[PDB]
């Protein structure tokens, strides 16, 4: 009929009333109808809370991959509306484990590509570190290799790299096929653009110690105004701290000092020295015995 | 107990009420939780004793298997520091 | 259209103005008072007097 509001409400009373946990197979179906109704309504929240509760319960019980995937398919549609890329990465990360055991590797190797790819979209990832290490992330498929090399592009970056790379590679880098299925090709480009720019500045703070302003904008391939805006946003986030000379065209990478900061460094060299002496002692003991012979 | 609830039928109304208040929360907490109300916790018997009153109390214990624990009130007074407190 | 709200908005507009001024400078100074003046939306004089107060 088109009575979205009325269906959602009748469902809400029911699931709590019927079941604490007694039968899952029936409970999950009712929950599925609600989730579908919840996306259309604009009521993002009720679904998110329900998805989280049911997921925990199924994992603890006898496991079934299918059930899980159904929670996820609905979630991402809500996630697009919001936009937490971190959120989708986590939820998919735990289903990756269920996929590992149960399911064949044709599903699995695209899921791996997809989690690292959400983490590209957002700024940083704690989570990414775990994934990059794996040995099935750097062989096999085209899509796996492209994905491992893009996270490597941010580390070496000079930012003349990116459109050549973007254009050449999109098997999965405006695309998906086992997660979102795509978001919008132009809209993914936006997320990619902000991350590469941001990451080129993060690596430059560590590597350099002075850079001219003319040189920084040249790497970013943007106008001085635009480099200036990205610098502002980053110092605010407080991942990097820098000082700006707008009329004299220097970006310093300096941040506060106290003498006591360099005291710790002095007392670290002392510390490398004491530890050296312990090694030295044992070494002498080994060396002598050989001399004798 | 020493008697069952068929051994003392003809106190019916009182049988039915005690059944529902003591047995039933053990068997399903579940119904009282879904609703969200707390479970029953106390029962009081008054009446003259051993007319049916004592009979009820034993009879209920039997069916549940419940362990009957009898307290004599004048065992809970003894004349030393901190014994009364400890027994209850 | 009620006076009570209108007074707080007045007060808040000042505090925000100084809070913006501090936000802009926060990647650090060695920056030209002409540039700040354009970005915030204001004239030269008002900026100089508020930047001193801050």
């Amino acid at each position: 009929e088109g009575k979205i509001d009325e269906a959602a409400d009748i469902l809400c009373e029911l699931q709590v009333e019927t079941y604490g946990s007694m039968e899952m197979s029936e409970k999950i179906q009712f929950i599925l109808e609600q989730m579908e109704l919840s996306i259309l309504k604009g009521d993002y929240s009720q679904a998110t809370v329900l998805s989280r509760k049911i997921l925990k319960k199924t994992f603890k019980n006898p496991k079934y991959e299918s059930l899980k995937l159904e929670y996820y398919n609905l979630l991402v549609k809500i996630s697009l509306h919001k936009r937490e890329y971190l959120e989708v990465a986590q939820y998919l990360q735990e289903i990756y484990q269920t996929d590992a055991i149960k399911s064949d590797e044709a599903k699995w190797k695209p899921v791996l590509s997809h989690i690292v790819y959400f983490l590209v979209l957002s700024p940083y990832g704690n989570l990414q570190n775990d994934l990059i290490h794996k040995i099935q992330n750097d062989n096999n498929l085209k899509k796996l290799e492209s994905q491992e090399s893009l996270v490597k592009l941010f580390t070496t970056n000079e930012l003349m790299r990116w459109p050549i790379v973007q254009k050449t590679y999109e098997p999965v880098l405006n695309e998906d096929d086992l997660a979102f299925g795509g978001e919008a090709n132009k809209h993914h480009w936006e997320d990619l653009q902000k991350r590469v720019i941001e990451h080129n500045l993060r690596v430059i703070s560590e590597y350099y110690s002075r850079i001219t302003l003319l040189r920084l904008n040249e790497l970013l391939d943007l106008t001085e105004s635009q480099t200036e805006t990205y610098i502002s946003d980053l110092v605010n986030q407080g991942i990097i701290y820098a000082k700006v000379n707008r009329p004299a065209k220097i970006v310093n990478f300096e941040k506060p000092k106290n003498s006591s900061q360099l005291l710790n460094e002095w007392s670290h060299n002392v510390d490398e020295l004491l530890e050296h002496i312990e090694t030295i002692g044992h070494l002498i003991t080994k060396e002598e015995i050989m001399h004798g012979l | 107990g020493e008697i069952t609830f068929d051994g003392i039928g003809g106190l019916t109304e009182q049988i039915r009420e005690l059944r529902e208040v003591i047995e039933l929360p053990l068997k399903n907490p579940e119904i009282f939780q879904r609703v969200g109300i707390k479970p029953p916790k106390g029962v009081l018997l008054y009446g003259p004793p051993g007319t049916g009153k004592t009979l009820l109390a034993k009879a209920v214990a039997a069916t549940i298997g419940a362990n009957f624990i009898f307290s004599p009130a004048s065992g809970i007074v003894d004349k030393y520091i901190g014994e009364s407190a400890r027994i209850i | 259209g009620d006076e009570l709200t209108r007074s707080h908005f007045n007060a808040l507009y000042d505090t925000l103005l100084e809070s913006n001024l501090c936000k802009i400078i926060e990647p650090f100074e060695c920056v030209e008072i002409s540039h700040i003046s354009k970005i915030i939306g204001l004239d030269t004089q008002q900026v100089e007097g508020k930047l001193s107060q801050m």
